């Protein structure tokens, strides 16, 4: 229980969260991340 | 959504979709936070002038999905809900304020390569995202309607635009996103987004975060307009309280 969530009442998932299995886990790029990643000056 | 593209098979897999049980219905988008909570807009649960009030029996959602019209075998995973719980402050005679609801799964869903939750932003992310002229993104069906998840990438206004693009009274709690009436682009998220998550990716770690839930829409056309997001971040702390004692 060192998430911000209580586990217990969240349920699982937290330290996990916004790594897609089928990109980010396997080093893998959507055909447009590139658009929001740039516009991040 | 409207002027996107289409979505790859598993970049979007906190997305959910709301349904009406019967007659049944797409009703509305939402996101998948934990395996057993989903974010949504209050208004696509309670919006008295058009009677509309539901209540976890007449509802339901889909999860892992990716195309509107197929069923998914051994992908898609569809769950009833345990207890709805709307924002009290939500203001939806006005300007909507406050406008986010949670929704408890009555079981946990498993992940797998096509359902995974999104990540709630911290301060520093906020912070450092949360920038005109910064994209998000928004994922949801073509709308005559679509085959697959669409998905359009949105710049988010300055304030004082978003201000005087309306008549509604803004509040700090919301932002704005979408490009200029004139045509650099011009896609957007549309009425049968409402709900679906706004995010953005972290480039100092790589994670996906959701900043906003999409706001209110009639139609793909807001007239001129930009749409409106409820703002996550300053939402944190009640959505904190709400599933500690949920
Ligand atoms: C029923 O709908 C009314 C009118 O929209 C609303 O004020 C009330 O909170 C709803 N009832 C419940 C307990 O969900």
């Amino acid at each position: 229980y060192q998430t911000f969530f209580n586990p217990r009442t969240f349920g699982s998932g937290e330290a996990d969260c916004g790594l897609r299995p089928l990109f980010e886990k396997k080093s893998l790029e959507d055909k447009t991340e590139r658009e929001l990643l740039e516009s991040y000056i | 959504i409207v002027e996107g593209s289409d979505a790859e098979i598993g970049m979007s897999p906190w997305q959910v979709m709301l349904f009406r049980k019967s007659p049944q219905e797409l009703l509305c988008g939402a996101s998948l936070i934990s395996d057993r909570w989903v974010l949504t807009a209050a208004h696509c649960l309670l919006y008295p002038p058009w009677d509309k009030n539901f209540t976890e029996n007449d509802l339901l959602v889909r999860i892992g999905k990716h195309s509107r019209t197929r069923y998914e075998r051994n992908i898609e995973k569809i769950s009833m809900l345990e207890k709805i719980y709307i924002h009290p402050r939500y203001n939806w005679r006005e300007n909507l304020d406050r406008n986010i609801a949670l929704m408890k799964l009555k079981k946990p869903v498993a992940f797998s390569d096509y359902i995974h939750p999104v990540c709630l932003p911290d301060r520093e992310t906020a912070a450092s995202l949360l920038q005109a002229g910064y994209k998000g993104r928004v994922t949801g069906w073509g709308n005559g309607q679509p085959s697959v998840l669409q998905v359009v990438n949105l710049p988010i206004v300055e304030r004082p635009v978003c201000k005087d693009s309306t008549r509604i009274r803004i509040t700090d709690n919301m932002f704005c996103a979408g490009y200029k009436p004139d045509e650099g682009k011009r896609g957007d998220a549309c009425e049968g987004d409402s709900g679906g998550p706004f995010v953005m990716k972290s480039p100092f770690n790589n994670r996906w975060y959701q900043m906003g839930i999409v706001s209110w829409g009639e139609g793909c056309d807001r007239d001129g307009k930009y749409g409106f997001y409820t703002h996550v971040f300053r939402l944190k702390k009640w959505i904190q309280k709400v599933i500690d004692q949920f």
